[PDB]
């Protein structure tokens, strides 16, 4: 039971990046509960996405995520200088254990 | 007849005999002139409605309309005294309505001064709808009832009536409905009316409040038969799973076997009378419970019937869930919390879900070894089969009878605000002035109106030991006898009065 | 309007910091404390029922730390036990909406709606 | 009784009578041998079919069955204009069936030709289900129903059944049923079978539009003496808190208080005719409404009857909640949007919530110092107390009446496609091949079906005064004649007809 | 007469003529002297419970009472065999009752040695409730029924009620009844006493399992002429959007439209008896399914019927939905799952939702170019126009009537723990020894009661081709004959049993 995502992700301005997290252990899918975070430094971390497709409220429609394939992934679609900050995965399982992945960056070039 | 000879006399008085009660009330009323005599049309547009909640279109016609259909025309409070505390059921039987004494006037106002005079050849037209072919607008509870005291004097409401709508803008679909086309009699100055009316069978409401709750019907003396599933572990650990089971009965009684479960319920929002404790916004129109229908939002009032309050918080009461009468000389808008009447409906208690409660928890998802079992609260239920409910209750201001709508199929059709449903209610009555030679002289009419029901009883049964509760008046003086006039005389009547005090098990 | 502020302790020691609640109850709610090492990771510590009746940690802090949720005063306390050096790290007290859907039309999603601001506890 | 001579006449036609109709109608018809005479056992393995949802087990066997269920087989376009525009509702009294001229056919088959022969040994067995013991498919709306067109000549159906099923295999539960074991009565040439049924009660089926919507029953000139919540707050600031009670009045009617609240929904989901505003995904099976059962998920068609749209959007249908007919000539798999018929229900948007909207709010939560006030939707709502509603509109195209499923509880039992339901519906009439001697003659047969049905009315006694919406032709020249032959002789339909365009009040 | 003759008979048997059942059964009771002959105030403060749930204000009184509600009291098994096997339906018709042959016994104990004798002098009360003016106890499916085998000797229960509380407390609306002030006819040893009633009209007990699922009603061979929406895209891509529809049909039957849909549900929560399975947590009370009465949580038991597990799996049962009847001898308190007999529903699986499942989806949005369609599942449904759906099934254990609760409405009452609803039950028949002299001699009676009801019931019509499945004992070998005593006399029931075997047509 181990979050499993790629630390490495650099995409430069107007460029669309997807982002794939799953797990080691099993396939995932819309059962066990996806969600992406983004952290914005020096601030606290607040929810891009959550169960795979729905968007929050907040967040904008340039990056969409599904789970595609084994794994569910977050997909943006040409990235901007604003959107990029640490990114974190989680997916809810058993009864009220999280479990987060590693971690990742991008950076507009 | 004649001008010189009274077509008909003054009556009121109630007769109380044996299992039945007929109550007659007469009074005195004047019919001004609407529209000039002319069929208007109206909108929002017309008075300026920006919203579209609130878009109508309709006509407003020329013709006055009787309306009884409120209580305490029919009952005085001390007959209704008599009938809520000796009786658990009631209904209205037959109903004969007189209209006599009719005496047209003529106006010619100069600059200064204007000179009522009598009109001896004019006529009054008047005519009752049987056929229901017209729309019925004795449903809503509008003003312009019979006045509660027999000495007032009242005016007869104006006669509208809405149709379909797009917008401010009528469709294809909306009727007219010219109500000259309707045969009418006509009365002069010597000429009375009267026509009688047979209640269709209707049950007797229910006046009585339940003994015995819902939750609480089985002995508490004896266990069941049937077992419950009392433990899912031995204890903290790994592995601990277990299936226990335990015979239901007296010591714990949430978890035995039951045949019946409470009514309905869709969730209001709760207000309460303590301004402090309010949350701190507006919230008055975007937490307010509501249905939609073609896209306008109608807000739902009073709702479906449902205990206002928990046993012991009366400070409490829902959004929108009850009725509200205003207080003698209370203001059109914007009066505070004192200047209203509100009526709880806590009698219902026992066998409605609270209004301002979840009706309870249903099982989410499939427990397993990963996850857990969960719950979620019901803010709405329907129908299910088996379920038992008590209607809202009718008060001494409250409406009488409504008119069910007519169509393919209803559900338990007893009116949300009370009273009794029926597909063919008393008749509507619509009367106007005849127009006397577009420039007509001013000229209205007044006379008398005596409507007389006669109600079914069903008498008190109970083999309770101990006392009922029932309705008295305080006995600590005041300065104003209740439902008297002050020295101004002005007739008011201090709280709304329910009908259930007497007891019945469950 | 709603979000919420973390009770701060001092580095060095076990305490219980408390999650006090503006704009909404705790009751209704699943509430969850989330840690996070600084600059490296992001991890979960403990989930506590609306009802309470149901708790659960993480292994690393399971039979360790324990959660209680006073309803009344509108705090969320998280009691830390014998505290280790690799326990040094920041706290969030994350609010989870669990099946946000009605009961007549549900959907069950899982998710950290509403975060406090992070503070610091460290083991020295 | 004699080959030389016919054993019935042709009749069709409508005679009109008062307040009743006779429907008359009368086809050539064609019975082939069904399965070579065998009961041949099928479920979706032997098809093939994969689906867990699709799975079914059941027999198919050689007898066919006459099905007259659809109302284009008794009435003319021209006595359904007669009926719909006149008439506020009818209801099917009497039906009355005769089989005549039966004729059997066999074929002699060689290398360079084939020749038919007629055999006059050869017999026809029918025989009727009176006592309902056979599994009932005529409700299903199903195939091989009485041609449009009397010239046309139809081929009876065959008929099967499916009883109970775990995945491909049978279960012990399942029962197996014989048509040959029921008594049945064998016809010669010369001999013709005839039969006469008596409707059960049933409710006049509604065939017109509510010109008053649900909300707008009130008064527009006079304002209630109910009370609503107008203020929670008197400004912008700290500790504001205030109640204000205001009267519910024609500037604001979407507060007043209402007798009764639209029917149910079970909402749908919303689907463009104009391809570019739906979304570009998948979402046939996936977004659609179903009711699961026993594990296998069935999609909810058409589903409680509900509005197809808001007003002023009629280019929105839901997925699965509008009866769809093809147009003369359509495919059988993937047509194109144009060659189908989608049915709209706009009619009944008075009483009846939109199907693509939710049917309200409900609040969620307790206000309080800490916490707002919160709502959620209600996707869909049961039966409440008070509901009134319409039940979906019957086409000349649809289906006129269905079995109610014998059980010990329904609600409001009228089918959800349309028409009336009965628990004792026109009864199965089972024909076949008497086989002639596993190796047998190859035969057919062909004969004359006459159906009779009496329909009772209800006249429309309204009193509206500008002119009804009527349904009528439009007179734009065209290169063919709707609902008439084309140039080779097809019967085309262009259009579907609903019932309803005379109003009524509410 | 005189103590010297006998008062009256042993009648134990059961006539079977033509469609009618006369079942009678006399037993032997013994009535101890309750509460000293006190009428004594009872609450959770006496018992000492805490829980809120749990809190409840009655009266328990020294009146016995009998209880015959439950089928083993009247059936034998090889009656109730007979029974289930040939009988589509059955139902109660008359109710006799006699109790005589009174024998009054008076103890008289010295220091270690208590003495018997008959005291002649000696009076016992018993009356019957007509009028239901008291509470109605026999609904909730307590002990201390007739017994089910003959032979043992049985001791009457204690009568007590329960009323409104807050707490602990009562209010000034709770109502005591003294049952002293009810006219009772006073026995002797030589007396009888009997009465005869009549069951009101209520429907035939189902007594079958339907063969047809609901949504297999359909024929496998022929196409429906509706259609379906199949796909919203041509492929994948961008801008691909399209409409295509396709053919209701055999190969896809899940799309299809359909009449009917089925009944109402409320999940409850699902409990696996392989107990790996299970959930680790304690979840039996914090995840039950429970309705929320004036705030005092209740938990649904047995609730709506519903369909206990999916077909194929059979160790899943809900954890709340169905009857749990203990195995002789069983503890009261903790036993372990094979000490106790779980019902389960598989029956109703055709008609009714899975109890453990949701109902289905609703759309929950528009779906649109910007967003895509989604769906929420349904955890309960309401009743909706045109479902359709089985009661729950009695069992030789369960109870035969319930007293429907005295209300404004109510739907389908047929009570949730099986049997027939009734507004007018069988009686409570209250009996009593007669204080003999705060000093009374210790005193009890014995006697015999026969009660003797009438069974109506509905022949088997099916022309099923294959056998029936029929109840049946097993041939194999045990130590003891099921159904009968032990070594030691002690007569247990080996299992509940149904009451729906036989099939019909849906």
């Amino acid at each position: 039971t181990v979050v499993t995502q790629e630390p490495s992700f650099s995409v430069s301005p107007g460029g669309t990046v997807t982002l794939t997290c799953g797990l080691t252990s099993g396939s995932v899918s819309t059962s066990y509960y996806p969600s992406w975070y983004q952290q914005t430094p020096g601030q606290t971390p607040r929810t891009l996405i959550y169960s795979t497709n729905i968007r929050s409220s907040g967040v904008p429609d340039r990056f969409s995520g599904s789970i595609l394939g084994n794994k569910a992934a977050l997909t943006i679609t040409g990235a901007q200088a604003d959107d990029e900050c640490d990114y974190y995965c989680v997916l809810y399982m058993g009864s009220g254990i999280w479990v987060f992945g590693g971690g990742t960056k991008l950076t507009v070039l | 007849d004649g001008v010189g000879s009274s077509s008909g006399n003054w009556h009121c008085d109630s007769q109380w005999l044996g299992d039945r009660v007929i109550t007659t009330s007469t009074r005195t009323w004047a019919l001004p002139t609407y529209n000039n005599h002319l069929y208007k049309q109206i909108s929002n547009s017309t008075s300026g409605g920006s919203s579209n909640d609130n878009a109508y279109f309709g006509y407003s016609t020329p013709w006055g309309y009787f309306d009884f259909n409120r209580f305490h025309c029919h009952f005085s409070p001390r007959d209704w005294q008599r009938l809520i505390n000796n009786n658990w059921g009631f209904r209205p039987k037959r109903l004969n309505f007189k209209l006599f004494n009719i005496q047209v006037k003529e106006v010619t106002d100069n600059n200064g001064v204007k000179t009522i005079a009598n009109n001896l050849t004019s006529t009054v037209q008047v005519f009752t709808d049987s056929d229901y072919q017209l729309p019925y607008v004795l449903g809503s509870a509008h003003e312009g009832c019979l006045p509660p005291f027999p000495a007032d004097v009242f005016m007869i409401p104006q006669y509208g009536y809405l149709t379909l709508n797009d917008g401010s803008q009528a469709v294809g679909r909306s009727s007219f409905y010219c109500l000259e086309y309707f045969p009418s009699q006509m009365l002069r100055t010597g000429n009375n009316f009267q026509f009688s009316y047979e209640f269709e069978n209707v049950p007797f409401h229910s006046s009585y409040a339940h003994s015995q709750s819902l939750d609480r019907l089985m002995n508490p003396l004896i266990d069941q038969y049937l077992y419950y599933l009392s433990k899912t572990i031995n204890g903290s650990g790994q592995n601990q799973q277990t299936l226990k089971f335990s015979v239901a009965g007296p010591s714990n009684m949430a978890v035995q076997g039951r045949n019946y479960i409470p009514g309905p319920s869709y969730r209001q929002q709760r207000v309460s009378t303590t301004v402090t404790q309010n949350n701190n916004s507006e919230f008055a129109w975007p937490g307010a419970s509501s249905w939609a229908l073609n896209g306008r939002n109608s807000l739902m009032n009073p709702g479906p019937a449902m205990a206002s309050h928990k046993e012991g918080e009366d400070r409490f009461f829902p959004l929108s869930g009850s009725l509200i009468f205003g207080k003698q000389g209370t203001g059109r808008d914007n009066v505070d919390a004192d200047k209203v009447m509100i009526t709880n409906e806590e009698e219902i208690k026992t066998t409605n879900p609270v209004a301002t409660e979840s009706y309870g928890q249903v099982a989410t998802n499939h427990q397993s070894a990963q996850a857990q079992a969960q719950t979620g609260w019901v803010q709405n239920q329907g129908i299910l089969p088996g379920m038992v409910w008590q209607d809202r209750d009718v008060y001494l201001q409250g409406p009488i009878w409504a008119k069910i709508p007519h169509t393919d199929g209803n559900f338990h059709p007893s009116p949300l605000m009370g009273g009794f449903g029926m597909k063919h209610p008393p008749p509507q009555i619509l009367i106007k002035n005849t127009p006397v030679p577009n420039s007509f002289i001013t000229q209205y009419s007044t006379g008398q109106v005596s409507v007389e029901i006669e109600w079914e009883l069903q008498k008190e049964n109970s083999k309770r030991w101990n006392p009922e509760i029932q309705y008295t008046s305080n006995y600590y003086k005041s300065n104003n006898v209740e439902f008297a006039v002050n020295t101004e005389g002005v007739y008011s009547e201090p709280r709304p009065i329910g009908t259930r005090y007497l007891t019945r098990n469950l | 309007a709603v979000e919420s502020g973390g009770g701060l302790v001092k580095p060095g020691g076990p305490l219980r910091l408390s999650c006090a609640a503006s704009g909404f109850s705790l009751s209704d709610n699943y509430m969850t404390w989330i840690r996070q090492a600084p600059g490296k990771g992001l991890e979960w510590v403990s989930y506590i029922s609306s009802s309470g009746s149901f708790i659960n940690y993480a292994d690393s802090v399971k039979g360790r730390f324990t959660i209680s949720r006073d309803n009344a005063k509108n705090s969320l306390y998280l009691q830390m036990n014998s505290l280790r050096a690799e326990d040094t790290a920041v706290y969030y007290c994350a609010r989870v909406l669990s099946s946000g859907g009605l009961t007549t039309s549900w959907r069950a999603l899982w998710y950290f709606d509403v975060w406090g601001r992070g503070t610091l506890v460290t083991v020295s």
